[PDB]
């Protein structure tokens, strides 16, 4: 809604440059609006609070309930603790190159984390 | 005295509005070409700070030491729908040659409001008030003291003793203390 | 509340001259004016101008002369000089009856227009497409990928020696 | 090398953000708008002083209530601590 | 009329390697 919002914004702009335009050159019952509108405004936040909440604390809580597939907070760190420690080169933690004893030829590791639509699915990080 | 002050203010938040305006239009503008990765953050960031600081200024200059609206009478200097040369720079938006044939839909300032009949009608239909005010009251004065407790409740272990350290370093090469 | 009329003014104006005004005020047929105004009053007794706006009469007298669109008619009532009483507007200035307010109203009606813009601004961004807490969490091929090498890249240094030897012909035809 | 002061930092400037979001929701602490006190217009004006919440009050809500997530998720990722310095049970 | 230059930088095959 690129084009739309920014006709929004110009027909908004162009009225106010009117309003600002007439101002300049003139210058040279049960009714309760108030509360009525203090209720639409509480309802409001409560709509925008209620989405939020249903944004956050509904669709994040797959492992929650039960440890289902997911790499966030559940697949890295069992892969760290189990194999390596972290380091950025950029996001570059620990390769497994035998350094610690080799002394022969150096290799760094590309290791990164990549997303894809399927059922029970990891990381899958990247001689070959 | 205060009429040439306040007559100074206006225009200088017309020019800052017409400025903030200019500035939208462009990142707008900038949002056409560059479409791809147009995150949700930076265009509600964009349109806080197109509304905040125009809506700001608006209503300072609206409730904020203005005489009584019953003397000053709304007058322009003249309606003439003329086609000049040296007066289509001083309207800054619109207005720059008028037409014959738009009197009827063009000069209700391009009326936009449509939901303000439907929301009289919404409320005339429910044709009590003494409650609901109170209720209201209570709840500002709940809010004013939650702020003003918030407002009142808002207002490095060492383990490298250079002394002791200097004392192990004496004691180390040195026999005072040591032995 | 004398705004919510939105008439224009077409042919019951057919000339903005000094005397047409007042005749075409003075006899609304159909729509011209208010009908409630002080003609009947004027018109009581006989063909004058006192009871218009010098003596002590609740009419729409000229506040102001304005002899090219129209004067600004205005309630006039008060015991001494040089004093209007201003509540609306039903002039034909500005093709429009508003309520004759300082920039107040102006920069509200501005406001609210800007204010109904931007709801609809971001009720069109809001569903047209949003992040969640994973990335691509719906639905429950290589051109980025460059393969560089360098170890063989000396290639490119050979690169500047086919050219040197016999070089391209431009065609400037995209038949 | 302190690259963590600069994590620490962003982390303070979020909750401080944060803060002030859940804070700046109190601007009618002062009265309720009992009386129509709108000298200028009170149909387009007074009236509409909270119609227009979509640039007053719906404007920051949006903002404010987005930051808190994407915070918590950056200083998890970005600093994923892994750092028990003796890989106690790893070693085992 | 498709360029009129002499152009070798746009294959610009990058490192991304840093140690």
């Amino acid at each position: 809604w690129p084009w739309d919002s920014v006709r929004n914004n110009l027909r908004s702009a162009l009225t106010e440059m009117c309003v600002l335009y007439d101002v300049l050159s003139i210058v040279r019952s049960p009714q309760t609006l108030q509360l009525i509108s203090k209720k639409k405004s509480l309802a409001g936040a409560a709509q925008i609070l209620l989405k939020g909440a249903e944004r956050l604390t509904k669709s994040v809580a797959e492992n929650q309930e039960n440890k289902l597939q997911r790499d966030f907070n559940s697949e890295l760190l069992r892969l760290r603790q189990h194999w390596k420690l972290r380091k950025v080169g950029d996001k570059i933690l620990g390769d497994l190159s035998y350094r610690s004893a080799g002394s022969l030829f150096p290799h760094h590791g590309t290791f990164e984390v990549i997303k894809n639509t399927d059922i029970d699915l990891d990381k899958k990080i990247p001689l070959e | 005295r205060e009429e040439k002050q306040l007559e100074a203010s206006l225009d200088a938040l017309l020019n800052q509005v017409a400025d903030l305006k200019n500035s939208l239009g462009s990142f707008i503008y900038k949002l056409e070409n560059e479409y791809d990765r147009l995150t949700w953050p930076s265009v509600l960031d964009s349109f806080a700070l197109l509304s905040g600081q125009l809506n700001t200024l608006n209503k300072v200059l609206k409730h904020e030491k203005t005489p009584l609206f019953r003397n000053q009478v709304i007058i322009p200097l003249v309606l003439s729908p003329d086609r000049d040369e040296d007066l289509m720079r001083q309207t800054e938006g619109r207005v720059p040659v008028f037409s014959h044939e738009v009197v009827p839909d063009h000069l209700r300032t391009k009326p936009d409001p449509e939901v303000e009949e439907q929301e009289k009608q919404l409320t005339t239909d429910a044709a009590g008030a003494d409650a609901a005010q109170k209720q209201i009251q209570s709840l500002n004065k709940m809010c004013s003291n939650l702020l003003e407790k918030i407002s009142k409740e808002e207002r490095n272990k060492q383990t490298f003793n250079p002394g002791d350290t200097n004392a192990l370093v004496a004691a180390v090469a040195f026999g005072k203390g040591l032995s | 509340n004398l705004l919510g009329i939105s008439w224009v003014d077409s042919s019951w104006i057919p000339i903005l001259n000094s005397g047409s005004v007042l005749d075409y005020f003075s006899e609304r047929s159909n729509p011209f004016y208010d009908r409630t105004c002080n003609n009947e009053v004027v018109k009581m007794q006989r063909l004058t101008l006192e009871h218009l706006n010098q003596m002590v009469g609740i009419e729409y007298i000229l506040l102001h002369a304005q002899e090219p669109i129209l004067f600004i008619i205005r309630k006039q009532q008060r015991q001494s000089p040089a004093q209007v009483i201003p509540l609306a507007d039903y002039y034909i200035i500005a093709g429009v009856i508003y309520q004759a307010p300082d920039l107040g109203s102006v920069i509200n009606s501005r406001v609210l227009t800007a204010v109904h813009g931007i709801q609809s601004a971001f009720d069109e961004a809001m569903s047209y497409c949003r992040y969640h807490p994973s990335k691509g969490y719906w639905w429950h091929k290589r051109k980025e990928e460059p393969s560089s090498i360098f170890q063989r890249q000396r290639v490119d240094a050979l690169l500047i020696d086919l050219r040197q030897k016999f070089p391209p012909r431009f065609v400037q035809q995209k038949s | 090398q302190s690259k963590e002061t600069l994590l620490q930092s962003y982390n303070k400037r979020l909750k401080d953000d944060i803060k002030s979001i859940m804070d700046n929701f109190t601007e009618i602490i002062k009265t309720a708008k009992i009386e129509d006190e709108t000298q200028v217009s009170r149909a387009t004006q007074g009236e509409q002083d909270n119609y227009e919440m979509h640039v007053r009050a719906a404007n920051i809500v949006r903002a404010g209530e987005s930051l808190m997530k994407l915070v918590s998720d950056l200083k998890q990722f970005l600093i994923l601590n892994d750092f028990p310095s003796v890989n106690e049970a790893i070693d085992q | 009329p498709k360029k009129k230059d002499v152009e070798f930088l746009p294959p610009q095959l990058p490192n991304d390697k840093f140690k």
